[PDB]
RNA sequence: CGCGACCUCAGAUCAGACGUGGCGACCCGCUGAAUUUAAGCAUAUUAGUCAGCGGAGGAAAAGAAACUAACCAGGAUUCCCUCAGUAACGGCGAGUGAACAGGGAAGAGCCCAGCGCCGAAUCCCCGCCCCGCGGCGGGGCGCGGGAAAUGUGGCGUACGG
RNA sequence: AAGGCUAAAUACCGGCACGAGACCGAUAGUCAACAAGUACCGUAAGGGAAAGUUGAAAAGAACUUUGAAGAGAGAGUUCA
RNA sequence: CGCUGCGGUGAGCCUUGAAGCCUAGGGCGCGGGCCCGGGUGGAGCCGCCGCAGGUGCAGAUCUUGGUGGUAGUAGCAAAUAUUCAAACGAGAACUUUGAAGGCCGAAGUGGAGAAGGGUUCCAUGUGAACAGCAGUUGAACAUGGGUCAGUCGGUCCUGAGAGAUGGGCGAGCGCCGUUCCGAAGGGACGGGCGAUGGCCUCCGUUGCCCUCAGCCGAUCGAAAGGGAGUCGGGUUCAGA
RNA sequence: CGACUCUUAGCGGUGGAUCACUCGGCUCGUGCGUCGAUGAAGAACGCAGCUAGCUGCGAGAAUUAAUGUGAAUUGCAGGUUGAUCAUCGACACUUCGAACGCACUUGCGGCCCCGGGUUCCUCCCGGGGCUACGCCUGUCUGAGCGUCGCU
């Protein structure tokens, strides 16, 4: 049937919580090697550009 | 002679008819050939018979119309073939005066009361 | 001839007088099995229907 | 029967220009599938309704 | 008897051609169509076979003149124009 | 990436859209790359291919440095008919093999009145995307 | 009053059912007559009715009628509203006064069940699932 | 008797119009079951549902309170959240079951009859003139015809006038 | 109260025209991917199928040979 | 363990051959299963971390499709009956001709029609399929042909009946009813007036007035009832 | 060794599973939201050089005109001052059907006007236009021991 549950939903603030996991690990090399993102030569793992 | 729909809108009408029956006379003995197992080259001719018949047809029919609504232009009543048809639903709304007749009541309440333009401030 | 399904004899009569410019003893008329009319006209004895039959061109 | 109507004469003229087989040219155009006719009616085994 | 012997003796149709709907269901006694009701004024259509009624609707013939409507609709309905010469 | 909403991505729209695309339409899915010395002297990279014009195959197993006139265009099949592009039947009769226009270079146009006001106008329009980006 | 059409009786269901005699149509018999006069004059608009006698057999009422095609009634500004086709025959969907009634519809606590459009409206609303996406 | 009004009522291939039939997902008005559940079954339930009949529209219907309330009060209709599986109904069994307040979407209000004033100040149609004339309309001119005093139009409707 | 009108928010398994999918992939998905409401059945109301795929391109096997022929043996086409 | 799809990931695999299928090949796992080799095939597929489910068949007198054993079997036995020669032909128990012997035996196995069938009629050609053996034949197949009316029927009439309008009923589609609650005749004669056309002669045409009227139930209902009037000879491959 | 029977494998048949394809569905959403007495929906019959179905079309019949497009269509033939497609606003649109002169056999009318037929003299033939029901406004002709008025 289509009125079968699709959706679902999510408390907020575990919503906000797992956007704070998910940034805090993009600042750990060895998370983001394990992702497979070839980054050996980066400079710095949080990279941050300027604006321009 | 390829017969063009530009070339016949300028002739007059009886000499159209006089080419009317002349390609309905070639037409009908090109369907004799038909039977008496004519050559491929004119059995491939009635076709082009047969549409040139329809042009000219087109061409009497159109200037015969155009004739007549030009004849019925100013006039009251007009046969039913020349007035409009557009959807019966929408033949029978208002029309574009009556739709917009407002009462003089109604018309005292814009002259006095017309809607204004303002803005409030912050 | 086969006529068109809708002509009568009144009407076939005065095509074939027309077209042809010949005159008619009678027409019979009948409607084939597949659909289309039939009809034997019967030349008057003034006209040789092998000679007009050439200039409409069966033969 | 032999004593007919004009709409019944009428209408059985058209099953029988039906029951012709598919020209032979038709299956040499390019996007063509047709076989043979699949709707040919015999009158001793399909009786036609009526 | 009431089987194979009792077949032998028919040859009496009870319907015909309607020539409203076409359908050969013009009973010829009661003279009326027994699949659209010749004789009145309204189509037989009936909501408890829903599967007679899509065998016959507004889709399934040829639409000659409605089938114009759905095109002229999509300009207005414009009437005594004509696009500019060459 | 298309963004226009009206505009379908769906495979079996696009391929029910091209193989029932109408004989004016036919006439712009089979056009074909110019040559070199045509794309700088026109300045238009491809065009609709016409019954009379020159023609390398540059794939297939007819390619080569052959020029050699179209001498009809099967739209309904999609394919174009190379004079000297044929093989050989089995009774000894040849036949046209047919190329498809996009494995096809135009060495040289048949250029007549309408033709040329084609070329213009894919010329004319280039030139407002090198002066309005620039 | 309205006798249930079924031959000699025979309502062939459960007891509750049974009823033949004292059965009572659901619209007055004023909305019956605008019925009636709308029925046969098709090219006209009923408007209104009004009682004019009765005996012991029949009820008598005068219906009002407008002819929308008038240009007396098509010119006026008051009256063209008639002339609308979303007023095509309204004694037969219960629109008149003497229909309205019938309905049961009016503002306040006596007339809950037609909140909405009408009997049916309710109903509907009031027996549909609101499935929504998040439940 | 005659003649003429008027009122009722007829006939027209009278002049000009309009209605019918289709579709029917959605909508409005009726009509309206029984399977089923109750571990049987008759009230209930299924259900104002299916079938049946009529009528529409691009939406329909509803709608500017003979309302809700009992507050220090709200203020047309419709829709959503909630009220609430609640008050209530019910072999008080099985089961059935709203509303107000509150938060939102949207938001728009109006017209007659009557009561009275104005010399019927009103409307339809024909003929002529002008303007446009595929939504036959506007203006003018007609001791041209008709409707209308058994009531047309303007003012004016409960917020008062 | 016993007369009337009124947009918007609302509904939409039909129609016209579009877009999409954690859907089905020819016994599935619509009954119907195909000359499908077709063939066919029934007096009628009605009931109602099966059926997609050569190859890149017909290049669809010239010619020889046995046979009345269907069918074979060679030869040939093709990456096959 | 296995199936299908989705988010990630494997600088994964693949026209130097994917999926699928086959296998007396080599092995792994208690097992569900899996991995190699070989063959076939010709264009896509899989591992791992999560997600999702129309996810695993031996059965349901299961559903659809296919194929066996039975089995070259039961069977091709109702209505007396065939034989010789020839022709055509690749080919004859069966076709055709001739002869012979028989049957139907005028309540027919004959000659014509109605209903029904709908091209089966006729000719030429073919022998795939079909005609439960065969076929040189056919009502099969493929090409073409063929039905002629004042007088024969239909058409007209009414029958048992059916069925509109008026009217009545009905929520309503509609129904009842057929002379019943009806202003139900659009005709005719003559006269009078006006008018026209053709030698406006005389007649025809028309309008108006006058005069007269029983009509009586619209309409449908018979290819056997009612119903004016065609017969003889000849002619076609098939129509008289 | 045989024949027959059984098992396994190769090959070949029968059969059409599996796999891979997909101009089809299903579901959700968006915009619009338009039939007909000016004859609809539906039905029938016709229409192509060779064409049965499907599709398209209506005796102007696989379409005419117009505009856009700019050299094809194609199974085989034939034949740029615009082929072909698309669009579609002009024109046309057979017979049934609400279906409309009356009937449903396509059967019988009636009226008016033209042309043969006359030489309007009645016919006959052909052609054209009308001839349904309900209802509205108006017109005309009427009816009534209905209510009156005047002679």
């Amino acid at each position: 049937k289509t009125w079968r549950r699709w959706h679902r939903r999510v408390n907020t603030t575990q919503k906000r919580y797992a956007i704070c996991s998910a940034l805090a690990a993009s600042a750990l090399p060895a998370l983001v090697m394990s992702k497979g993102h070839r980054i050996e030569e980066v400079p710095e793992l949080p990279l941050v550009v300027e604006d321009k | 002679a390829k017969i063009k729909a530009r070339d016949l809108r300028g002739k007059k009408k009886e000499e159209l008819l006089k080419q009317l029956d002349d390609l309905k006379v070639e037409l009908s003995q090109l369907r004799v050939a038909k039977v008496t197992g004519g050559a491929a080259s004119k059995l491939s001719k009635i076709r082009v018979v047969r549409k040139s018949i329809a042009r000219v047809l087109t061409v009497i029919n159109q200037t015969q119309k155009e004739n007549l609504r030009k004849f019925y232009k100013g006039k009251k009543y007009k046969p039913l073939d020349l007035r409009p048809k557009k959807t019966r639903a929408m033949r029978r709304r208002l029309n574009k005066h009556e739709e917009s007749l407002k009462t003089k009541k109604q018309q005292r309440k814009e002259r006095l009361y017309p809607l204004r333009k303002y803005a409030v401030k912050a | 001839f086969i006529v068109d399904v809708k002509a009568n004899k009144h009407q076939i009569k005065q095509a074939v007088k027309k077209l042809y410019d010949i005159d008619v003893a009678k027409v019979n008329t009948l409607i084939r099995p597949d659909g289309e009319k039939k009809a034997y006209v019967r030349l008057a004895p003034d006209y040789d229907a092998l000679d007009v039959a050439n200039k409409i061109g069966i033969i | 029967s032999s004593h007919k109507t004009f709409r019944i004469k009428r209408f059985l003229a058209k099953k029988q220009k039906q029951n012709r087989p598919i020209p032979q040219w038709i299956w040499m155009k390019t996007g063509n599938k047709i076989r043979y006719n699949s709707k040919r009616r015999h009158w001793r085994r399909t009786k036609l309704g009526l | 008897t009431k089987g194979t012997s009792s077949f032998g003796k028919r040859r009496n149709k009870t319907h015909t051609l309607c020539r409203r709907c076409g359908s050969k269901a013009y009973h010829l006694q009661k003279s009326t169509c027994g699949k659209c009701g010749y004789p009145a004024k309204r189509k037989r259509k009936y909501n408890w076979s829903a599967k007679a009624k899509r065998r016959n609707t507004t889709g399934t013939g040829r639409m000659r003149h409605l089938k114009i409507v759905y095109r002229r609709f999509r300009h207005g309905f414009r009437e005594g124009t004509t696009p500019k010469p060459k | 990436m298309k963004f226009n909403p009206f505009v379908t991505s769906d495979r079996s729209k696009n391929r029910k859209r091209h193989f029932n695309a109408p004989s004016h339409i036919r006439r712009k899915i089979m056009s074909s790359p110019l040559s070199k010395e045509l794309r700088q002297k026109y300045n238009v990279r491809s065009m609709p291919i016409r019954k009379d014009d020159e023609v390398q195959v540059v794939r297939g197993h007819y390619k080569g440095q052959q020029i050699g006139k179209v001498v009809q265009v099967y739209r309904k099949k999609y394919v174009i008919y190379i004079e000297r592009v044929q093989r050989e039947k089995a009774n000894g009769t040849t036949v046209h093999v047919g190329i498809h226009p996009s494995k096809v270079v135009i060495t040289r146009l048949k250029l007549d009145k309408d033709r040329k006001k084609i070329l213009e106008r894919k010329a004319k329009s280039r030139q407002v995307g090198k002066e309005k980006g620039k | 009053g309205r006798k249930r059409p079924v031959p000699k009786g025979a309502t062939y269901g459960k007891p509750v059912h049974h009823g033949v005699n004292q059965l009572k149509f659901a619209r007055s018999l004023q909305s019956v007559a605008e019925e009636r006069a709308g029925r046969h004059c098709g090219a006209l608009r009923v408007l209104n009715s009004y009682w004019v006698g009765e005996d012991s057999t029949y009820k008598f009422f005068e219906v009002i009628l407008i002819d929308p095609f008038h240009k007396a009634i098509r010119r006026n500004p008051d009256t063209q509203w008639i002339t609308k086709p979303v007023h095509k025959h309204r004694e037969m969907r219960g629109l008149t006064s003497a229909g309205r009634k019938s309905r049961g519809l009016g503002k306040g606590h006596k007339f809950h069940h037609t909140i909405g459009g009408s009997r049916r409206a309710a109903w509907r609303r009031r027996n549909t699932l609101q499935l929504h996406r998040y439940r």
